[PDB]
RNA sequence: AAAGAUUAUCCGUGCAAAGCGGACGUCGGGUCGUUGGGCCUGGCGAGCGGUGGGUAGUACAUGGUACGCUCAUCACC
RNA sequence: AUCGAAUCGCCACCUACAAGACUGGAGCUUGCUCCCUCGAAGGCGCCAAGUAUAUUCAUGAUCACAAGACA
């Protein structure tokens, strides 16, 4: 086996990272977020003075190895997440009948997919942003927006999995929600 | 009748203030055997030899730790329904009851584990007393 | 933080023939073995340990791997590591286990007098200490209760019953 | 369970005190199920009194799910002509407990249902066994020692909560209600606990001088 | 299950707190063993009560219970 | 009240909690250095209420369930 593995990320002037026991915090600006790799078994280390965040496997293999470069990323949109934040855009794509898309206070409301007479509802968990843009600029667009990019990513796709033709030539009925655009709130 | 809180208190009153920082002594009669239990007999799979019993004792855990009891006196106490003739009946009647020893002595080791095999004087040990208390005493000493 | 297996970390040996004696890594075979070796302890010659039966020290001297003899020798006399070690509470409480383990029945009763004579004089500091500021069960309740009895046994009605009985006495 | 008025009766003209049989309480928190219960089940033949308490905490390795799936085949294992008579499939943690010592017992004879009958399980910690004593750990059937922890594995109280046991919350509000009065109460008593420190530490200029000594040598002061 | 002169030596309240609020008395006797001693018992009272006598209004589904006042009796005692 | 019994460690300091990929506390250099309570003891209990000026033990006669046990 290898004896030490290791992985480095340079944090930020803005943003603080802690780590005890394999939970991480990351504390910036526009929010705070937490993540729980007690499941992990991986030695992680804040170098304070020197802004680095590094992750160390001693003695792995290939599939504990694997999992010291997925840490750096989930720390990584982490960082990302209290710096920029996360917007995900969604579109509605019909061919003859109009989606009809109510979205109050963390409410989503889909009308008439497909003429369906059934209403498709989602609540949005509160660390999520959901807001409908203006006809004007863009038609039928939808924007999640959330500091967590686990929790915006699964907003949309339960949005995208709800709004699923059935029973049809999916090549042909082409109609649904997507995301289109993945971007930074800031 | 006046209530007897009022007497009550007064006992409290003063026990409490005449209490000290004082603990439980054991300065009764010693006791010169270590504890230990039957497990059985000595057996294989096909079944048990009851000639030879098997007698874990606390803290001797190691063959080396058995060896050191090899010879050692082995008792069994239990009790009777009866009372019925012991050592010094009439020299000591205080003695009558009707608790009863079964004696025997340590033989060798069993395993490397401080299992020690302990044979009975002329009969064999009861299986009620299989899971029940044996006393190994310091006797014959070889120190 | 842990002290890593390092060339010139000190370790102490768990098991086997060698138990508590301490010794100097000075090489690594492989992720599992070591070649300790300590010039000031008779027994502790060049050889093998397995990893698992070593406990890493607080202390490393400056040495290279498979550095000479000559060498760890003043490595480990001017680091002063030994000395150093031997002053901590583990080092003594190895000597202390020592000395109970070849103790004689007259040593076993003078420990026997000692915790007991501390334990006697314990008592009396902790009741003294007690007596002005209550922290036990008794002295605790008792002063919980002095207000209350004071109160209720200032009544007349109860001053008549205090001599009409302790006079019978 | 409940007393004869004869067993009160001959106790009163008997003027005994109270009575407490010696009793093993082993804290089966993060203890392996399969391990702990072969420790035990020897224990128990050897003649000890064993109660056993925080079942819901045992760890079975394996995912949970794996887990799940093996009751499961064990509780469609019936007989058919009569379910009633058949085989009890249990659903509590502390039954599960029961039940792997059991097998692990001489249980059809009556030396071995006299150990069987001396094993006490619970699920958390009753308010009659908090205050008895220190509880126990089994070294060699802790998690910690037992497991490579990168390996998945399950906490008996979840994975029974799916099969049948309708009572894992009630043993988690019962858990928080005393790890909160224990806290209490031990952070009261922390000015006891220092004020016996300081004792033994002040007492060390009054005792005898060379009886300091000897505390020294055996490494005790 | 309780939570303490080792469950005895009172009842609430509070967090196994800090505290706080309550408690029927009095006059004798007998009988056993460190302080207004345990237990048994008698006479005067008081209080909370259980039944019945005499009385008033009211409640409830309206025969049948409760409740005010006042006597007698019993119990704690 | 038969009833003689087997059992032989007490506590109002353990009788709270959590983690062993890191739980005495810091630093940056991230595995080394530094500070500390130095990281390997639940406290008592084992015959003078405490380490000394002391004091009844027999004939229960050399083992015998301790002939006794509210610590
Ligand atoms: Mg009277
Ligand atoms: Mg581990």
């Amino acid at each position: 086996v290898k004896v030490k593995s290791l992985c480095t990320l340079q944090i930020p002037e803005g943003v603080t990272v802690d780590v005890k026991g394999r939970k991480v915090t990351v504390t910036g600006k526009r929010g705070t977020l937490t993540k729980d790799l007690t499941h992990l078994q991986l030695d992680l280390r804040v170098d304070k003075k020197n802004r680095t965040f590094t992750v160390i496997r001693w003695f792995g293999s290939k599939i504990p190895i694997a999992c010291l470069n997925t840490t750096k990323a989930h720390v990584q949109n982490m960082i990302t997440g209290v710096t920029k934040g996360y917007r995900f855009k969604v579109r509605c794509a019909y061919a003859h009948f109009p989606i009809n898309v109510s979205v109050d206070g963390q409410n989503i409301e889909v009308r008439n997919f497909l003429g369906e007479k059934r209403v498709r509802r989602q609540l949005v968990p509160n660390t999520v942003k959901v807001s409908q843009t203006d006809p004007s600029k863009v038609k039928d667009e939808i924007v999640f927006d959330g500091n967590d990019l686990e929790q915006v990513s699964r907003e949309a796709a339960v949005l995208h999995q709800m709004c699923l033709v059935k029973k049809k030539d999916i090549r042909k009925f082409l109609d649904g929600i997507y995301v289109q655009t993945k971007t930074n709130i800031e | 009748t006046t209530s007897k809180v009022h007497s009550q208190r007064s006992k409290k009153l003063h026990q409490l203030s005449a209490k000290t920082s004082r603990v439980n002594r054991n300065r009764k009669a010693p006791r010169l055997y270590m504890k230990g239990t039957l497990a059985g007999y000595t057996r294989g799979l096909h079944g048990q030899t009851k000639q030879t019993a098997l007698v874990r004792v606390e803290n001797v855990n190691t063959r080396e730790d058995a060896t050191w009891y090899v010879g050692k006196r082995v008792c069994y106490v239990y009790h009777g329904k009866k009372v019925k003739r012991c050592v010094r009946w009439s020299k000591a009647p205080a003695r009558r009851s009707t608790t009863r020893a079964l004696w025997g002595r340590v033989t060798r080791p069993h395993g490397n584990a401080g299992m020690m095999r302990v044979k009975f004087n002329g009969a064999s040990v009861p299986a009620s007393a299989i899971g029940r208390r044996i006393r190994v005493y310091l006797y014959p000493s070889q120190i | 933080k842990s002290h890593y297996i390092c060339a010139g970390r000190l370790v102490r040996i768990l098991r086997g023939p060698r138990q508590d004696r301490v010794g100097v890594i000075v090489d690594i075979v492989d992720a599992n073995r070591v070649l300790v070796e300590n010039p000031e302890d008779a027994k502790m010659w060049r050889h093998v340990q397995n990893l698992k039966n070593v406990e890493p020290l607080k202390y490393c001297v400056s040495v290279s791997r498979n550095c000479s003899a000559k060498a760890l020798k003043d490595a480990l006399a001017s680091s002063k590591a030994l000395e150093k070690y031997a002053k901590t509470r583990t080092a003594a409480r190895v000597e202390a286990k020592k000395a109970c383990a070849v103790s004689t029945d007259f040593e076993r009763y003078q420990l026997r007098v000692a915790r007991r004579s501390r334990a006697h004089w314990a008592r009396k500091v902790f009741d003294e200490k007690d007596a002005k500021t209550p922290v036990s069960w008794h002295k605790v309740a008792l002063k919980k209760m002095l207000k209350k009895a004071a109160k209720m046994d200032s009544t007349e009605g109860a001053k008549r019953r205090m001599q009409k009985a302790i006079a019978a006495r | 369970a409940f007393p004869s008025r004869k067993d009160a009766f001959r106790a009163q003209r008997k003027g005994a005190k109270k009575h407490r049989p010696e009793i093993i309480v082993i804290d089966l928190k993060d203890h392996v199920l399969g391990r702990a219960a072969a420790v035990v089940a020897k224990q128990l033949l050897l003649g000890k009194k064993i109660t056993v308490v925080r079942c819901e905490q045992l760890n079975i390795a394996g995912t949970e799910i794996r887990n799940k799936i093996k009751y499961l085949q064990y509780l469609r294992k019936r007989k058919l002509t009569n379910p009633t008579k058949g085989p009890f499939h249990h659903r509590a943690p502390s039954d599960v407990f029961v039940r792997t010592v059991r097998s692990m017992l001489p249980r059809y004879t009556k030396r071995g249902m006299k150990a069987l009958n001396s094993l006490v399980a619970y699920e958390g910690i009753p308010p009659n066994v908090v205050r008895t004593g220190g509880r126990v750990v089994i070294p060699r059937a802790q998690r910690h020692v037992c497991y490579r922890s990168e390996r998945p594995y399950t906490v008996l109280g979840n994975m029974c909560k799916h099969v049948g046991w309708k009572y894992s919350d009630v043993v988690a509000n019962l858990e928080k209600a005393r790890v909160e009065k224990a806290s209490r109460h031990h952070e009261k008593q922390a000015k006891l606990r220092d004020a016996w420190k300081s004792a033994r530490k002040e007492a060390l200029a009054k005792m005898p001088k060379h009886n300091v000594e000897v505390l020294k040598k055996f490494g005790y002061a």
